């Protein structure tokens, strides 16, 4: 279907309609623009040729707007070559648009998608706390607690909690590897004590706890929080998978890799490393102990209960 | 290697003698005693650990240094103490071969054989 | 790096999925596990003799296997079977003696036997593992039934097949009879402190044998100090019910033949320190004007002694 | 720039030298070389740029064009961007038999040829630089000799070491054990391997001129 459409060259007509004057003030025009953007996104599928053709007219599609942001995000969803050669002007324009409009989930989502296929991390560091703001202050802690209480029924997906989650995801993506600069910047903007206080807090939400764990005197005390978050589901749709997806792995590395030059430590380590996985023994051999859960079962009944 | 084995055997024999003089030794303790006796016999004989009978040791010449160490290291003293304690009354030497005390008789025979080998 | 001559003391400080020295508790303990916290490959731990692993040729136990089968279950042929078994044992001994110093022909079949165990480390074919739910048993057999020795898999996969394996090259204990190479027992061993057994399964890690030392001179080695002044060595004796260090007055004409077993002394370095291996204590000196004595260990700074060059 | 110098055309070498002396862009030119020559050392497509870079450098230094060789060592510039040291270390970047295979042999041949053309002429300073280098590269050249395209690697290493001793032998002898050298010479007797063995034999004679045990 994409090849037939490209042969028909309807992409040019769709782009012209998108760039056609709208005379904002009529809901029909907005609906037509949204439908055109959705059609363009549908025609911006994984086919690298179509993605390159769409990106060619990036200037027209690079405008401040929810539909424009969605189209731009869908343009380079998986194009490794296209995303790698992303010019820093695009990132600068996205940052400026986010600063001007303010808190927009679309811009953060587009940035996160583009990141996963250094400049983005550098710009975010230059961007300060206006957009990527860490709620580590005591007053910030009270504000975060109030937001979590407001999210008792659910997460608004666009409120400050959603913006913080998106910022954390973007920071993790920038430092997903061993990037010294990105990791240092994230650590500076993400104090460990704040994570210990919040994630370990009872009011901490499953999504927020998973975000904090993925983003991550801290690893020697965060083991207790991880254990407190072990049987949370056992004691939902995606309850357990938030934690166990990462919780064991890095810990096993901490128990095996040399990154943790404290292989022997106080009872919080010399004993937790011999008791924690025991509380997951049922989890390790649970009826659902298959796949990644089974892998962590093997890594825990074997290793995480040995140190 | 012989010196280290002798030191380990001396420690094990001291522990076993203490346990015997104190009280009964459980099935695990009896198995450990039997294993210690077998290891001592193998070390003293110096012959390859073939399927030959336990009381079927016939060597050309034992290790002079090994024998001297066993005599000095209280290995012979350990065997003598084990023999003395087993009688004192831990064993009356009358209920043997009754399908109940057979392990004790086997251990005593192994200890006597080890002592005789050390007396080569 | 040089050809692994058969018969040299060996040791495999495994560094695969986990890191630790592979050995057993000794004596009659029928289990071979690792001790990650006991020591490091770059930081060898105490009791180095515990790592003594002699390399021997693969055992031949065909007639021995027949004799064992006969014993398990005729009488007339028993004498002939015993004679054949004796001949086979002699042949096996000759083969083991022949390979003394033989280079490690990549892919060749040899075995490693612990000096303390004085037996070949074998794997129980039709026996489940002591701890692992889905693994097989393995122990040390006094003689072996051709399963004692296994193949050496070039874990480095660089040395030419059959090439003289460079000492320390990445090698694994490929199971000759079992087919499942050595696998580290990741199981969180509780009964044995810091225990990690070795099973016979298909894994992705192993350990490489390392040659020992055939001992401004030798360092951490256990040797004897003979006092030329007394034409003998200063040993330790349980005199008057107490340990005392003195020069033994041996009544044997051959001074060099006085191997009383009390001449065990260990030397340490720092920047030597003398440890009385005879009793496990450490030598020292105090008032008499002064006299030598033994203390629990050499940790005390007072245990220092001076060695003077010839 | 590589097809402009095919056959070691001297005139274009002189033209490059004059351009880099006169035009102020010199320090920037070498940058995009050194930067791209310091993007594979730390990495270990960049290698497909390293190969042309080394062919190009060899062509500039081809035909014993000493002035280009010195210009490629020091440059007499405010900030020096050395390329003989960089290529030597990159070559440095017997546990190598697994790390030279059917995807890194042409590149290593190019690197050894480049290291040869820098000092094959009696460029004393560059030979001293290559030998008095704290990267063991002189040792990896030996390892290359001792440990089909393997024959070409051996021959190129022999040529490089011969170049290193024109008008050093003691430093080289530290790495290669003479008995092993004679062993490899004899084995090479069975590009045909006879001539590789012969080049190693010439290197052996040159070394023996400063040694006694080899003479035996």
């Amino acid at each position: 279907q994409q090849r037939l459409l490209k042969n028909m060259d309807a992409h040019k007509v769709m782009l012209d309609l998108l760039q056609i004057p709208y005379d904002k003030g009529d809901a029909k025009m907005m609906e037509i623009l949204r439908y055109t953007h959705q059609f363009l996104q549908k025609f911006c599928a994984g086919n690298p040729g179509n993605q390159a053709l769409l990106h060619k007219h990036l200037h027209l599609f690079l405008t401040p707007g929810l539909l424009e942001a969605e189209t731009m995000q869908h343009i380079f969803l998986n194009n490794y070559q296209l995303c790698s050669e992303i010019s820093e002007p695009v990132l600068q324009h996205f940052v400026h648009l986010l600063a001007t409009h303010g808190r927009h989930v679309q811009y953060l989502d587009f940035l996160h998608t583009v990141i996963k296929a250094d400049m983005i991390m550098t710009e975010l560091t230059n961007a300060g706390d206006d957009v990527v703001v860490f709620y580590n202050d005591k007053a910030s802690l009270a504000h975060l607690l109030d937001m979590m209480k407001a999210a008792r029924d659910g997460v608004e997906d666009h409120s400050p909690l959603m913006y913080h989650i998106s910022l954390v995801d973007l920071l993790a993506a920038c430092a997903e590897g061993k990037n010294v600069y990105t990791e240092i910047k994230c650590t500076s903007l993400l104090p460990l004590e704040d994570v210990v206080s919040v994630v370990t807090h009872e009011d901490c939400i499953t999504e927020v706890k998973m975000a904090y764990v993925n983003f991550v005197n801290h690893i020697w005390t965060l083991f207790e929080n991880f254990t407190l978050d072990m049987a949370r589901v056992c004691s939902d749709p995606t309850l357990e998978k938030y934690v166990l997806s990462v919780v064991l792995d890095t810990i096993n590395a901490f128990f095996s890799s040399p990154f943790s030059e404290n292989s022997t430590s106080l009872q919080t380590h010399q004993t937790i490393v011999v008791q924690l996985l025991q509380s997951t023994t049922r989890l390790l051999e649970c009826p659902w102990l298959q796949q990644q859960h089974k892998g962590s079962v093997e890594a825990c009944i074997r290793t995480l209960a040995m140190v | 290697r012989d010196l280290d084995f002798a030191n380990d055997a001396s420690s094990m024999l001291a522990s076993a003698v203490e346990k015997l003089n104190e009280g009964f030794i459980s099935q695990n303790d009896r198995r450990f005693v039997i294993q210690l006796l077998e290891d001592l016999v193998f070390f003293v004989s110096d012959v390859p650990n073939n399927g030959q009978n336990v009381l079927d040791i016939m060597v050309t010449k034992p290790n002079r240094e090994r024998q001297k160490l066993m005599r000095e290291q209280n290995i012979l003293k350990q065997v003598f103490g084990i023999l003395k304690a087993p009688f004192r009354p831990l064993v009356r030497l009358e209920e043997l071969s009754d399908q109940k005390n057979a392990p004790y008789q086997h251990m005593f025979r192994l200890c006597y054989r080890v002592l005789r080998h050390s007396q080569e | 790096s040089s050809f692994l001559h058969i018969g040299d003391i060996v040791s495999l400080y495994a560094e695969g999925s986990v890191n630790g020295f592979i050995s057993t508790l000794g004596l009659v303990d029928d289990r071979c596990v690792v001790e990650p916290a006991a020591g490091d490959l770059d930081n060898p731990p105490k009791k180095f003799r515990d790592c003594l692993f002699k390399v021997c040729p693969m055992n031949r136990y065909s007639a021995q296997k027949q004799y064992w089968k006969a014993k398990q279950t005729d009488v007339v042929l028993l004498q002939k079977l015993q004679h054949a078994a004796q001949m086979e044992q002699k042949q096996n001994d000759t083969e083991n003696k022949k390979v003394h110093g033989d280079v490690v022909k990549y892919g060749s079949v040899i075995q490693l036997l612990h000096m303390k165990s004085n037996k070949y480390l074998t794997v129980n074919k039709r026996l489940p593992a002591l701890l692992e739910k889905n693994a097989m048993r393995v122990t040390l057999d006094a003689t072996g039934n051709e399963g004692s020795w296994l193949f050496i898999q070039p874990f480095w996969k660089l040395r030419s097949n059959g090439d003289n394996v460079v000492v320390g090259d990445k090698v694994i204990l490929n199971p000759v009879n079992a087919g499942q190479p050595l696998h580290a027992s990741n199981y969180e061993l509780s009964d044995n402190a810091g225990c990690k057994e070795v099973n016979s399964v298909n894994c992705n890690t192993s350990w490489k044998i390392n040659l020992f030392m055939q001992f401004v001179l030798k360092g951490g080695d256990v040797v004897r100090l003979f006092h030329a002044e007394q034409e003998k060595f200063l040993t330790c004796d349980e005199y008057k019910g107490k340990l005392q260090v003195f020069l033994r007055t041996t009544l044997r004409q051959s001074a060099t033949s006085a191997t009383s077993s009390n001449a065990l002394w260990e030397v340490e370095v720092v920047h030597y320190r003398f440890k009385h291996l005879a009793t496990g204590n450490y030598l020292a000196a105090e008032e008499n004007k002064y006299c030598l004595v033994a203390v629990p260990h050499g940790n005390d700074i007072a245990s220092l002694f001076e060695l003077d060059p010839t | 720039a590589i097809h402009l110098l095919d056959g070691g055309n001297t005139e274009i070498q002189k033209s490059f030298h004059n351009l880099m002396m006169s035009d102020k862009k010199s320090e920037r030119f070498f940058k995009v070389l050194h930067d791209r020559m310091k993007r594979a050392q730390q990495e270990t497509t960049s290698v497909l740029i390293m190969q042309p870079i080394l062919r190009f450098l060899q062509l500039l230094c081809e035909n014993h064009n000493r002035d280009l060789q010195n210009f490629l060592r020091c440059q007499n510039n405010k900030t020096n961007y050395n390329l003989v040291c960089e290529t030597l270390q990159f070559l440095d970047i017997g546990l190598l038999g697994l790390y030279i295979n059917e995807d890194n042999v042409g590149l290593v041949i190019q690197t050894l040829e480049t290291l040869t053309e820098y000092c094959q002429g009696p460029c004393h300073e560059n030979q001293t630089c290559i030998v008095t280098h704290e990267s063991n590269g002189i040792d990896i050249i030996t390892a290359l000799i001792l440990n089909d395209l393997v024959l070409q690697l051996k021959d190129n290493a022999s040529k490089l070491l011969l170049a290193l001793m024109e008008s050093n032998a003691e430093r080289i002898l530290i790495s290669l054990r003479p008995q092993e050298l004679v062993d490899v010479i004899k084995k090479a007797y069975l590009v045909s391997p006879r001539e590789v063995g012969h080049n190693i034999y010439i290197l052996a004679l040159q070394l023996s001129r400063h040694n006694k045990q080899l003479q035996h």
